RNA sequence: UUUUUACUUAUUCAAUGAAGCGGGGCUGGACUUGCGUCCAACUUCUGGAGUUAAGG
RNA sequence: ACUCGUGCCCCGUGUGGCGAAAGGGAAGCCGGUUAAUAUUCCGGCACCUGGAUGUGGGUUUUGCGCGGCAACGCAACUGAA
RNA sequence: GUGAAGCCAGAGGAAACUCUGGUGGAGGCUCGCAGCGGUUCUGACGUGCAAAUCGAUCGUCAAAUCUGAGCAUGGGGGCGAA
């Protein structure tokens, strides 16, 4: 109940997710997405090509 | 005690540097070893 | 010829509602107001104690109805 | 391969290896990691990142299919090393395949 | 006479299971489109103990097909499972360890667990620890499978019946003795009030067929028919034999 | 020092419940006791949360095992059985 | 007349937030020679994200 | 959304009560005072919850702060489902 | 009080594993105070202090230990380490 009378910066710290996650965490879901969107694109141009060629 | 004792004098010498971090190491695990009695007798181990 | 549903839970369609609109009150006279002023104080506590703090603390001690706030 | 542990002992006998994620990172970057060698039991968040960094440098990749201690022990070293880069390839021939 | 233990323990009242510390049942998803038709990846986010059961007992995380919600299940944890881990549940699912696949999907002389007996009920079979269900054959004319039980006894169930690929963690957990009441207490402390246990024949006439006596004994063939009346039934209820069992039983 | 003969990790149940009985579960105690090294970061960090619970202390991971070891001869079984009898399916 | 096995609507069981059941036809294919049939519907490297539709 | 309550538009899987003066839980301390009450009265000095609208401050004017490599910091520094 | 695993050091030997100082702090372990209980005196009392108490002596005392409040089981029923 004393989280409703302190000021939302020293609730939270500025950055994505800056609450209930831990920054090293976030990190690893930066590197994580950015690789899997990369996987993701390199896949679906690797069947278009050798799966869509004829 | 004894063990915070030697360990107290093992932290001091190798910070002045009469010993190296090599025989501060085997120093260590005599000392956690029942080798040393007391502190004089580690300083005359350290000293020979 | 039926309309679409995008849920397949049924819910009880909003009708109509009606406020009360009574041909005859079922009490003819409301009460008057109940726990006036007059039933409220009944009389002022006289006691040494009571005596004490109108001088002391500058306040009146009373006796209420009990059921007044 | 077999000969992938002798290979690595004649390059840490003669040439010169770093051992570890932030210094292999740091050759990758640097672009003077000629190899890269990836243990099979590392996290596979960490071995995307390695392979990702080293298409970028267009550095090859090898993936060990030993855990981190073998790649130590490979290595020569008392210690696990979950990834490695390799500097310079002395008098072996690891970089010919 | 007196209305017997056993018979006391139907009423409920201080024999019902205790509950409290038991966070949710153990069951599968509910067989839906993407279950019959493809597969549904899910991702486990813990190994948890679940008191009174000898299993450990898996928190797995799906995304609804059909919302934005999550959904989490609680699955019995095959031996091998771990926390961060994709299982995929559906008929196209691999056939790896903790992934759930309808029976039909499965070659034979796979082991599974949790298995269907009927698609759609989310688990009957073979689920606690270090049991599993073997895939002994399939008839997919008939459409149905034969499966071998941890019992021994084999069983016929549509192919549909869904199962997870491996076998129940836990463990030879009957492997060490109990070795102390204390032991046995919190084993069964959290499960029901049947321990101790008085014998029979150590209560008196009024409490128990095996009553009393001036010596500690039945009196009579311990043996009790299939069709005794409630309160007979004491002892061995139905014995098609008695005694040392010195050889290999034909029956299984 | 070696403070006892034979009675190892058994030693604090005395001289009570019988010595066949104390080394049976001397047996499973110990194994259930000790320490293994992570498959997942490679650490002799894994150790027995619950009965058939085991977290690696450095990794934070949890896996499902045996009661009183990390696995079973009969779960390593079935995963060679499993990769043979899937991969003649595949391939 | 007696037995066996067929139907589903009586009746009984189970699941679900009662979401994708049954027929087809559009495509993708792979198998076959009086060009004829079967299968399938796009998610499996990664403890990320996925909602209040973009477009024609 | 209208002069005026009543015109509509979205979401839905849920849709009761009782049950703890030792479980959970918003916030008060000191000094003094009576024959008998006081963390309740008196004096001083505080706090919480709810509701209202002000002054200053901050931010912006096609827009919703700035700094630190970073861990994070700073008096705020929009934010429905 | 005792001193289980784990750990440190030093001695032997060839090995493998022997030994010796320490460290550690396990056990329905142990002596024992309170609590809980109730063995013996077949003590006191036995128209009592008491329709079960009093004194000494005893059992157990870190866990099958002791205990409050709320709640459940109701008479041929309940509950029962019986
Ligand atoms: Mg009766
Ligand atoms: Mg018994
Ligand atoms: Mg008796
Ligand atoms: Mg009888
Ligand atoms: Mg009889
Ligand atoms: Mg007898
Ligand atoms: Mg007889
Ligand atoms: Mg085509
Ligand atoms: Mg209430
Ligand atoms: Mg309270
Ligand atoms: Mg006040
Ligand atoms: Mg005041
Ligand atoms: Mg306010
Ligand atoms: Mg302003
Ligand atoms: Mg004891
Ligand atoms: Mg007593
Ligand atoms: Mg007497
Ligand atoms: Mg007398
Ligand atoms: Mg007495
Ligand atoms: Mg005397």
């Amino acid at each position: 109940r004393e989280y409703a009378t302190i000021s939302k910066p020293k609730k939270t710290v500025q950055r994505a997710y800056g609450g209930s996650r831990c920054g090293n965490c976030v990190r690893d879901r930066i590197i994580r997405a950015f690789l899997i969107e990369e996987q993701k694109i390199v896949k679906k141009v690797l069947k278009e090509q050798s799966q869509a060629e004829k | 005690r004894r063990q915070r004792v030697l360990r107290r004098l093992l932290v001091k010498y190798r910070a002045s540097g009469k010993i190296d971090k090599h025989l501060y190491h085997e120093l260590y695990h005599l000392a956690k070893g029942n080798t040393f009695k007391h502190k004089r007798a580690l300083v005359e181990h350290i000293h020979r | 010829k039926t309309k679409v549903r995008k849920s397949t839970t049924f819910h009880r369609p909003k009708t109509l509602v009606l406020s009360r609109a009574p041909k005859y009150p079922r009490k003819s006279i409301p009460h008057e107001p109940r726990l006036d002023e007059h039933k409220i104080i009944i009389h002022p506590l006289n006691t040494e104690g009571a005596l004490k703090k109108i001088e002391e603390q500058n306040t009146l001690v009373f006796i209420v109805d009990v059921k007044a706030n | 391969a077999q000969s992938i542990g002798a290979k690595l002992a004649l390059v840490i006998k003669s040439g010169k290896v770093v051992l570890g994620y932030r210094s292999t990172l740091k050759a990758l970057r640097s672009g003077k990691a000629k190899l890269i060698l990836i243990a099979a039991n590392t996290p596979p968040l960490r071995k995307s990142e390695l392979e990702y960094y080293s298409m970028m440098s267009k550095t090859p990749v090898h993936h060990y299919s030993g855990t981190n201690i073998e790649l130590g022990t490979a290595c020569g070293k008392l210690f696990r090393c979950s990834t490695m880069a390799i500097l310079d390839a002395g008098d072996s021939d690891i970089l010919a395949d | 006479g007196r209305v017997i233990r056993n018979q006391r323990k139907g009423r409920g009242s201080v024999f019902t299971a205790h509950t409290r510390l038991r966070k949710a049942p153990a069951k599968f998803r509910p067989l839906d489109y993407a279950e019959r038709h493809g597969y549904i990846r899910g991702i486990v986010k813990e190994i948890i103990h679940d008191p009174g059961r000898g299993a450990p007992l898996a928190r797995v995380v799906f995304r609804s097909p059909y919302k934005y919600k999550q959904i989490t299940e609680t699955f019995i944890a095959n031996e091998g499972m771990y926390t961060g881990q994709f299982i995929y549940a559906g008929k196209n699912a691999a056939l790896t360890v903790g992934n759930i696949l309808p029976l039909s999907s499965v070659p034979e002389g796979t082991v599974v667990s949790n298995v269907e007996e009927k698609p759609g009920d989310r688990g009957a079979l073979g689920r606690t620890s270090g049991n599993y269900v073997t895939v002994v054959g399939h008839n997919p004319d008939e459409g149905k499978t034969r499966i071998k039980l941890p019992s021994g006894a084999k069983k016929v169930v549509p192919s549909s019946s869904r199962g997870m690929i491996g076998i129940v963690a836990g463990g030879g957990r009957t492997d060490k003795p109990l070795l102390k009441a204390s032991r046995a207490k919190h084993k069964f402390a959290v499960k029901r009030n049947r321990w101790p246990k008085t014998r029979g024949v150590a209560m008196n006439p009024v409490d128990h067929p095996h009553g009393g006596g001036n010596h500690q004994h039945i009196g009579k063939a311990s043996t009790i028919s299939r069709y005794a009346a409630q309160g007979q039934k004491a002892g061995l209820i139905a014995a098609r034999r008695t005694g040392l069992l010195r050889g290999t039983q034909k029956t299984k | 020092s070696k403070r006892t003969k034979k009675v190892g990790i058994s030693g604090k149940y005395g001289t009570r419940y019988g010595a066949s009985l104390r080394k049976l579960v001397k047996k499973q105690e110990v194994t259930q006791h000790a320490r293994y090294t992570c498959t997942f970061c490679g650490k002799n960090s894994v150790r027995r949360t619950a009965v058939g619970i085991w977290s690696c202390k450095s990794c934070k991971k949890t896996m499902a095992g045996g009661a009183y070891t990390v696995s079973t001869p009969a779960a390593a079984a079935m995963r060679s059985t499993l990769r043979r009898l899937r991969e003649i399916t595949e391939a």
